[PDB]
RNA sequence: GGAAAACUUGAGUGCAGAAGAGGAAAGUGGAAUUCCAUGUGUAGCGGUGAAAUGCGCAGAGAUAUGGAGGAACACCAGUGGCGAAGGCGACUUUCUGGUCUGUAACUGACGCUGAUGUGCGAAAGCGUGGGGAUCAAACAGGAUUAGAUACCCUGGUAGUCCACGCCGUAAACGAUGAGUGCUAAGUGUUAGGGGGUUUCCGCCCCUUAGUGCUGCAGCUAACGCAUUAAGCACUCCGCCUGGGGAGUACGACCGCAAGGUUGAAACUCAAAGGAAUUGACGGGGACCCGCACAAGCGGUGGAGCAUGUGGUUUAAUUCGAAGC
RNA sequence: GGUGGUGCAUGGUUGUCGUCAGCUCGUGUCGUGAGAUGUUGGGUUAAGUCCCGCAACGAGCGCAACCCUUAAGCUUAGUUG
């Protein structure tokens, strides 16, 4: 029911593991099927390989590396006909925690592995430094409506 | 004609964007673009102006 | 009806002033599109809903003390004012028209319609000289678009602008002919006369002529009108009485033409028409609702099957479905 | 005997618009009539679901649960459970 406008937003727990709200919505994200024992279990193997590659526990590089995905301007397309309509969106941060990781399980699948014991572990620490796989959600939008300024 | 310094440009331009504002000119070149009939013209001059 | 008088409202001749775009003639200056030249410079400038034609290497435009042209002259600009109407607009002046108020001096109704006649007569068109600076029929170019050269764009011809001849036509309509009596109001505003306070030129109010906006009784079919009557009365002229055919044939008049004015019938249809009502759809606007769209997650179409449709096929591949 | 034909002779009968929430009557009044008011202006909401204010009042149909049940209770019999 969009067209009312604003629906409020939903809700998040966090795991008794890290007591992070984020830690179990990073888990609400890997659940491809929603496969609740079958992914988490098998991300908490992902991330092994996620702090191989850094020494800093997860509770501190978890909110290290969406700090590279959360942006300060995206692109909401405005109805302004025949317009580019990159219209430069400061998010509000429900959204800019949503769309920092949104981006994460949508990438693993694309890398010389295919299996998500470590394509997870092989996502996360490729995308902390605002460096490839994940930072095309901050990044580009960083090149998308900043050299044609003129379509506000 | 409106000289605006001893400040910053922004009243500078929110003073030649008034002097354009409070001006016959930028007006009148508004005015003069096209023809209007004078069967027409006093329509302007009444609808915008004998119920004003 | 004629005969002998007067009064002045009504009208004219008086007197004191207001205003202006009212017609025909002389000046002052501004700004602009076009040109030629300086400086300047070199890649684009113009034009585009979308790009392009074009204009650019000559300097195209640009750019200023300053060089010019065509033509008008925002500001004072208004349900302002004047003109019978077509109309009237930078002004300074010339010649005036005419409006209006006030005092009302005077002549003693000297009036109205208005057939004839005479004028004006908007725009375009028939032509002349300034006109092609801008605008612009006709013509041109580029593309769009499914369609072009159409909606987009300019260049550009007469025509434009004005003076020099007209034609005699407009929704020239306030869709209300012109002159006179009488019946609810309020409300601004244009000019003159009237003042009370005063004002440091302004408040309130009488009146005239009007310019406007709302609004009784009366009115009509209703709209709407109601002191700037379509109300209540009088006088004159003109026009009308079904629609087409028809402003049409012919004839008459005019015109330089364009063409215009004047102005029927045969024959056919019994409906045309004016108001005001309910729906209808809207490429007219507005207001809410929907995994309708977006925010996110997969599938079918990707390819093997099997399932019955639609095609074939038979004497059967029964018979009916068939966009949600 | 018909599935031989005919929804379009038709009784039906369903799906659709469609969660669409809209749809009707008597007394007033007003209109020469054609017709209009009760469902609306203000604020509050999931739908004729509100209150003030409204020339309205009365009468409605669908209208929410009412029917079945989730679950949260109590009570009964401990029954083969």
């Amino acid at each position: 029911m969009p067209r009312k406008g604003s629906v409020p937003k939903r809700d998040v727990l966090p795991d008794p593991i890290h007591n992070s709200k984020l830690v179990t919505k990073l888990i609400n994200k890997i659940m491809l099927d929603g496969k609740r024992g079958t992914a988490q279990r098998i991300l908490y193997s992902a991330f092994d390989l996620v702090e191989q590659r850094s020494g800093r526990d997860a509770l501190e590089v978890f909110e290290e590396a969406i700090n590279n995905i959360m942006p300060v301007l995206e692109v909401k397309a405005r109805r302004v006909g025949g317009s580019n309509y990159q219209v430069p969106v400061e998010v509000r941060p429900e959204r800019r925690t949503t769309l920092g990781l949104r981006w994460l399980v949508n990438y693993a699948r694309l890398r010389g592995e295919k299996t998500m014991e470590d394509r997870l572990a092989n996502e996360i620490l490729d995308a902390a430094n605002n460096t490839g796989g994940a930072v095309k959600k901050r990044e580009d939008t960083h090149k998308m409506a900043e050299a044609n300024k003129a379509f506000a | 004609t409106v000289v605006r310094k001893n400040e910053s440009l922004e009243d500078a331009l929110r003073r030649f964007k008034r002097s354009v504002s409070k001006s016959g000119t930028i007006q009148e070149v508004r005015k003069r673009e096209f023809y209007e009939k004078p069967s027409v013209k006093r329509k302007k001059k009444s609808e915008a102006a004998r119920k004003r």
